[PDB]
DNA sequence: TAGGGAGTAATCCCCTTGGCGGTTAAAACGCGGGGGACAGCGCGTACGTGCGTTTAAGCGGTGCTAGAGCTGTCTACGA
DNA sequence: TCGTAGACAGCTCTAGCACCGCTTAAACGCACGTACGCGCTGTCCCCCGCGTTTTAACCGCCAAGGGGATTACTCCCTA
């Protein structure tokens, strides 16, 4: 009985996915999730959803981004276990405080 | 005819002087300054897609994707650098392989 | 480990110079230079292996002062001399990689075999006409891995949450602490929670925060509006319902079992569980029975309040609960509402507590640690008013020319000579 | 008396898993001619006092304070060797088994030549000052550095205790120990790997690395080759040690000694070794005292100690006339100085890089002129080491100076 | 619905990521600065979607909007 | 309208054996619009700047060197350069 | 040959002493909010630009300008800022 | 024709409809632009402007200098919500910085 | 005594004290002179504004400023007294001047 | 006038102090100083390069603070006050 | 295709570029030196990960109302 | 200041939501395995501060000057 030792894992998945341009969250819970903060101001909002997964490539990759500064703040802590401390900090040191 | 053709250019001078004919960005129109915006960008089409042949023979392929150009955006740093918030559709990013995190 | 000689080796390990492991006797054969000396699982930390290439070597740790003692005392001895730690070597021409994963679950079952053992009494069951006895009701902590569902019967000394299995949950009333009940006053449960003075053993665990809810929820994956009456209409029908219970239950333990009203009054999203739900108080509690767990304080054995972080954008501060028990621990309430400060405070003076806050922190276990040295003699230490500032060793500011030059600007009189435009 | 009851099969325990050899026995004593040694042992009427009857054999308590452990006698041996014992020695073989309580709970009591650590009237070990290595003590654990013979079975190699720090007492026979000579002295020389400042002094074939914390030896198996490597600008000589075998701490070893040394460590080094002596020992490499630094006399009697030449530091210049430049490798801004025989970094950590293990460079072209250039190296172990962060006119002669060292490049 | 994002879908995104060991906190501090972000320019493509009197979101919103932040996509026109 | 017509054409000039995905082209007038109206945004502040009403290769020049220095930019200079003077010959 | 420099400071000099009239003044302040109102008008100003081209649109009415501010800049004082602007407007375009 | 009397007025304001109108001839944002568009954006500026100055007089009432110094202007954009996000990327001539003051700095 | 004080609370002192002013740091001849040395590095034929020296001055010490918070807020999460060059490095690299 | 040398080098250790600890900076190693030499000098070239790329634009051999101020707003480094 | 636009010509004028004789003040060196910075124990508590199932997605197909695209005719407000 | 740029009234188009249905897969989760963050401990260590020198930043005043602000003809360009 194996059971797969982890890292190796995600360095296999590092370098097929970092690689790979598809999604990762399914595309309907997150239309659904798109209409219902749409909604929050106006009704009536049909979408051409090829402009729907333009912003989902667009904010994924800030989320990715936002996970490689979060991941020079681990190193510069020379850790591993990761903080929303740390999340923020990104971000002021991003511009966004 | 064509003032492309005056000029050498492949870009077409008609087109992109009657949007500068739409655009109103100053009073009138010096007819070289089209002629020179269309031969750099020739300039840097030409750029882009000897970019494009380098990124697709180093990888094998043929057709022009933008995992191509976005290793053109990676690895070459001046692309990356003159576009830093700019974002491509369907790119990726690196496997960027740090030090750190390799065994040893 | 062997309290007999006549429990030898019961292979001379000796003639193999092989190690050796037994569960059975609650001990392990080692062979200590030719001493394959039996020893006990209680006298042990742990083990390891470094690996060389063939000559490994393992580092044995034994319960001594500075692994088990300190240098806890289950084995207060520490005058007599122990063993700290052994050191084994071993070539590849082995088992003993073999034996060394073995120490693993041998403390597993070793430390299972030293379990704890709240177990209450068998409530005698009143099936009368007074009875009541309330259907749908989902206990948490759950006995299954699912929501386990039942029905609660109310007794003379104690309840009867009959499940739907028929586990006979027997809820005493000298066990209930808190009694609560959060009503669905357009919440999506409506709890009847009891919590209790005792870990009971139950279901799996043992537990005091015991909670039946019943969730009316609304939106799930699966112009007229008469699904909203039938959504009022059996969210009210449930609930009175439920108040009969209430005034039933209070035919039954006499008004003595308080079903602690939520004062949402002075309601906020507080985390002490950290996760930022419905925070309001009770009788002698805030309380948060909108969701798992429940959220119980005790308001009576509270010395005085110290409010953390109160600073200029934190919105989201704490508080430490000084409490009389010192054994108790404190603890921070995540997202205290600047807002909902003030009430509080009032409420706090209500609960005879002057209103103090502050911005610093500290270890407050180290405080606990430092305040049980000497409770009255840490209040010579300045005691709690500690909590904010008594005196220091400085100056103080002392400015220098901090004014404005008279050859500064001021363009003042600019000029008169203006018109208007064509 | 009787004449013998011989044994050729039975253990005798000295130090670890010693085999058997060949218990004869004579008329007035007990002939022992190990099967792996042939060391003659006799146990006369006079020295038998005592044979443990523990798990069975004769473990003979001579008043010695020797514990001479034979092994291997079954419960029938309890009455027909003390029939062998019933002229003369008509021994009390005593039943116990002692300590089988698995429980720690007992005193150290220093023997003279011994040692007991006893559990209730009956401890666990007597085992001997002839049968230990080395001891130190500590606080509160006193450190016994069982040096196993090499045994490829269970090995017991260190042991300590729970021992209160000598209170209203004293290290008695743990002062009574094994010595492990100095001769020379090199004092409070500041070392990287481990950070700090440590001692040395220097043992006839080996040294000893003393300190306050992790002061360990040096024998001249873990010298190997001479490294000697200068600064950048020359201010400092730094030396790094192939630790090989490496030394311990409790959790790691050392690998690799890094030790910075400025330019102005200058002291001249008293050699406490007489000329005559040292042609003898040192093959014409060092007299007694010939002036210099904590670098240069140290470096020629490290050569000296290691009797082996020096693999040459990077001599070529990169630029500025610098050795070469700091850099980022494992997380670490550090020195790559080549060599003759590969490369050696600094301070984190002591890598060596061998020139017969590269099969080829490579390369992670950068872009900014601030230190973007990546150099990595894959030898043919499968050790990669991929150097971060390098300039361009530093890196364009690391190229002619990888180039002249032949070491392939891939792109 | 914030929980419509899936823990491993973030697990997904965090070895996309290339971050190993993931506090609880994490994932909903990430939900949050994923609303401000997404809210930001939901709300400027919204104002210029109700001004360019239209119902119907098309990408040139998107294109407006990515603009004037400065996140600007390439592929879809500008 | 597009310059896909014109990029096209360009691309199997100079890389004849080279297919293209649709996403590519709209890379390629994706930067086209985006430099395009940061050039021709620039040079109408240029014009605006130093009192000038119709523009030239100098302002377009400068433009580029503040927004990319460098060696890349002074081929484009000579390559813009040598095809005004291409239309100048005739 | 006139050639006269030109800004807008009394205005702004005024309304100071409208609302504060003893507190005092530094031309440096008057750099600052000069360089600001330029800097501002020409943001929102290249913005009603932009989406004049974006509406394809020849003309600018301050439906224009009202969401070039909403949305270039957020705030209930935003908000009044429309408000009095739509006063001044109804004003004006009222010829009163 | 008759007096050009102020059409300022005839917006209640300070500022210059021609001027405006004339800076946005010159600035060829478009063909045309809605009469009222510049004299409400001129509006809007007042009002933004009229709020910066307010707050930076009870700021300087809070430093009890009437003459204006740029810290007066510095603490009054620190200290602010909408305009201090919306004002980041800019700095003020002598301005000064945020005194910060971090009392886990501080000893004990 | 000379009496010493804490390292660095006279200095904190000193922090608070010059934090709250606003003027310059950088004398004015050395720092013409690297205007002057810099801008022919580039190109010769320097008439030169003092007031473009002043707002250079302004503008090169707000990007000290810049750099400064960057450092200190870096320092935050250095947990550390002494500083290193490696918070700089992510400060660009955040930044994204370099990364 | 002056051979263009050694002034980035003739920057002074407590000026640098000076300047961290309005920065607020509390205890510093040296071998930021150099670095820093380095980065904000260059970008200092930078935004020179720009006002080079103004000033040859501008047909002058004077420098202006105007240069100045169109850089700063092409840097996003905006600053007020001084507008000239 | 004509009338506004950029350039060469003349006259004068403000800033600073250089620099010395003074002023005073910021900074480096010598040295104590201590409060702060960084590497092993140690452990346990939060994080990574096999099997069951539990339920979400959306395509295989079709309807459809309505916001949007295209066409004809038209009117008032900044230039 | 006039005339055309959207505006208004129609004319016609196709797209995501609604609907029925079932397979395939993302993911909770539960206990098991795990590994390093923080506190403790120890071991240093490099700018802070005090004395001292010391050498550089800066105003007065001189001294002109030179490229630029200002205004006048004159030939040149484009929707």
């Amino acid at each position: 009985p194996h059971r797969y030792r982890p890292g190796t894992v995600a360095l296999r998945e590092i370098r097929r996915y970092q690689k790979s341009t598809e999604l990762l969250i399914r595309k309907l819970p997150f239309q659904r999730l798109v209409r219902e903060i749409a909604q929050d101001f106006k009704t009536d909002l049909r979408f051409q959803s090829s402009a729907v997964m333009a912003l989902q490539e667009a904010c994924e990759a800030y989320l990715v981004g936002l996970f490689e500064d979060t991941n020079l703040c681990a190193i510069h802590a020379k850790r591993v276990t990761i903080m929303p401390k740390d999340i923020q900090l990104a971000r002021r040191i991003r511009g966004e405080r | 005819k064509s003032r492309s053709s005056r000029a050498g250019l492949q870009f077409p001078v008609g087109r992109v002087h009657r949007l500068l004919r739409k655009g109103n960005y100053a009073e009138r129109v010096g007819a070289g300054a089209p002629v020179y915006l269309a031969a750099v960008l020739e300039y840097l089409t030409a750029e882009i897609l000897e970019l494009a042949g380098n990124a697709a023979r180093d990888n094998k392929k043929t057709r022009i994707i933008p995992r191509h150009l976005q290793l053109a955006i990676r690895n070459d740093e001046e692309l990356n650098k003159l576009l830093g918030r700019v974002t491509i559709a369907q790119g990726g990013v690196l496997p960027n392989i740090q030090a750190v995190l390799l065994p040893k | 480990s062997y309290k007999n000689p006549s429990l030898m080796p019961k292979e001379p390990h000796i003639r193999e110079m092989k190690i050796y492991i037994d569960k059975k006797y609650e001990t392990v054969i080692m062979p200590v230079f030719g001493i394959a000396t039996p020893f006990h699982i209680a006298t042990i930390k742990n083990i390891s292996m470094s690996v060389e290439g063939d000559y490994t070597y393992l580092r044995i740790n034994f319960y001594c002062p500075g692994s088990a003692l300190g240098r806890g005392n289950i084995f207060p001895n520490p005058e007599a001399t122990f063993v700290k730690e052994i050191t084994y070597r071993a070539s590849n021409i082995l088992n003993l990689q073999n034996a060394f994963r073995i120490i693993k679950e041998v403390q597993k079952r070793y430390k299972x075999x030293x379990x704890x053992x709240v177990k209450q009494d068998s409530l005698v069951i009143n099936l009368n006409r007074s009875n009541p006895k309330l259907k749908d009701l989902y206990i948490r902590p759950n006995i299954a891995q699912k929501r386990m569902q039942g029905s609660l019967e109310a007794h003379v000394n104690g309840f009867r949450f009959t499940s739907v299995r028929g586990d006979k949950v027997d809820i005493l009333y000298n066990n209930i602490k808190h009694a609560l009940f959060q009503p669905c006053d357009g919440e999506m449960i409506i709890v009847l929670h009891f919590h209790l003075k005792n870990a009971i053993m139950f279901g799996k665990k043992r537990h005091t925060d015991v909670q039946f809810y019943t969730e009316v929820g609304e939106i799930t994956t699966d112009d007229d509006l008469y699904a909203e009456q039938m959504e009022r209409e059996m969210r009210h029908k449930l609930k009175t319902a439920f108040k009969n219970f209430i005034e039933k239950v209070e035919a039954l333990t006499k008004e003595e079992l308080e079903f602690e009203v939520p004062f949402r009054d002075l309601g906020f999203n507080g985390a002490p569980y950290r996760s930022t739900c419905l925070l309001q108080p009770t009788s002698s509690a805030l309380v948060n029975a909108t969701e798992w767990p429940p959220f119980v304080v005790t308001l009576d054995e509270v010395e005085l309040i110290h409010f953390e972080r109160v600073q200029f954008h934190l919105k989201n501060f704490d508080m430490v609960i000084v409490y009389k028990d010192y054994s108790k621990k404190v603890t921070m309430i995540n997202a205290i509402p600047v807002a909902s400060l003030d009430p509080i405070k009032e409420w706090l003076n209500s609960c005879d507590l002057k209103y103090t806050e502050g911005v610093q922190s500290l270890n407050w276990t180290k405080i606990m640690k430092t305040i049980v040295d000497d409770p009255e003699g840490f209040f010579e230490q300045g005691g709690w008013s500690f909590l904010x500032x008594x005196x220091x060793x400085x100056x103080x500011x002392x400015x220098x020319x901090x004014x404005x030059x008279x050859x500064x600007x001021x363009x003042x009189x600019x000029x008169x000579x203006x018109x208007x435009x064509x | 008396m009787a004449e013998t009851l011989e044994f050729n099969d039975v253990y005798q325990e000295v130090k670890g898993s010693m085999n058997d050899g060949r218990l004869r026995l004579s008329r007035q004593g007990i002939i022992f001619k190990n099967s792996k040694t042939g060391k003659v042992d006799n146990i006369q009427a006079g020295e038998l006092t005592e044979g443990i009857w523990r798990r069975h054999g004769l473990k003979l308590l001579t008043k010695n304070g020797h514990v001479y452990k034979y092994d291997g006698f079954r419960e029938s041996e309890f009455e027909k060797l003390s029939d062998f014992f019933k002229t003369h020695y008509r021994l009390e073989l005593m039943e116990k088994d002692l300590c089988v309580k698995g429980w720690n709970w007992g005193t150290v009591k220093f023997g003279g030549q011994l040692l007991s650590f006893d559990i209730g009237d009956q401890p666990v070990f007597e085992i001997p000052l002839s049968n230990v290595s080395q001891c130190t003590t500590g606080k509160n654990e006193v450190t016994l550095e069982f040096h196993q013979n090499d045994d490829a079975e269970v090995s017991l190699m260190e042991v300590r205790f729970y021992v209160p720090p000598t209170q209203x007492x004293x290290x008695x026979x743990x002062x009574x120990x094994x010595x492990x000579d100095a001769i020379c002295i090199f004092r409070e020389l500041q070392c990287l790997t481990p950070r700090g400042r440590y001692d040395i002094r220097i043992y006839p074939t080996f040294l000893h690395l003393h300190g306050k914390t992790f002061d360990y030896k040096i024998p001249y198996t873990t010298v190997l080759r001479l490294f000697l490597l200068p600064h950048k600008d020359q201010r400092q000589m730094f030396f790094v040690i192939s630790l090989d075998p490496p030394i311990k701490q409790g959790q790691t070893r050392y690998h690799f000694l890094i030790l910075l040394f400025s330019k102005d460590e200058d002291i001249s080094l008293t050699l406490n070794m007489n000329e005559e002596e040292v042609e003898k020992r040192f093959e014409g490499r060092l007299t007694k005292n010939m002036s210099g630094s904590l670098y240069e006399m140290v470096s020629r009697v490290m050569k000296a100690l290691v009797n082996r030449k020096i693999t040459v530091p990077g001599n070529f210049q990169g630029h500025s006339g610098a050795q070469c430049i700091t850099c980022s490798y494992k997380a670490s801004s550090g020195l790559l100085y080549p060599l003759e025989r590969g490369f050696i970094y600094v301070h984190k950590p002591p890598v060596h890089i061998r020139f017969d293990e590269i099969s080829f460079v490579n390369f992670a072209r950068g872009t900014t002129t601030t230190r973007s250039f990546d150099f990595e190296i894959e030898t043919k172990q499968g050790t990669q080491y991929t150097f971060s962060s390098i300039e361009r006119e530093e890196y364009g002669k690391l190229f002619d100076f990888v180039n002249a060292k032949k070491l392939n490049i891939k792109n | 619905n914030i929980q419509g994002i899936t823990k491993p879908a973030i697990r997904r995104l965090a070895r996309r990521g290339g971050v190993k060991r993931i506090s609880g906190l994490i994932y909903e501090e990430t939900r949050g600065v994923l609303k401000v972000f997404l809210e930001n320019v939901i709300r400027d493509a919204v104002t210029y979607t109700e001004h360019a009197k239209r119902k119907t979101v098309t990408a040139m919103d998107v294109v407006y909007a990515l603009k004037r932040q400065g996140r600007t996509l390439y592929g879809f026109g500008g | 309208e597009s310059y896909s017509v014109y990029v096209y054409k360009v691309l199997k000039q100079v890389h004849p054996d080279t297919g293209i995905s649709s996403k590519a082209m709209g890379i390629m007038n994706s930067f086209v619009n985006d430099i395009f109206e940061r050039i021709a945004g620039e040079a109408s502040r240029l014009a605006h700047y130093n009192k000038r009403s119709t523009i030239t290769s100098r302002e377009i020049q400068t433009a580029v060197r503040l927004l990319l220095p460098g060696e890349l930019a002074k081929h484009a200079v000579s390559e813009g350069t040598k095809a005004v003077t291409k239309y100048t010959s005739s």
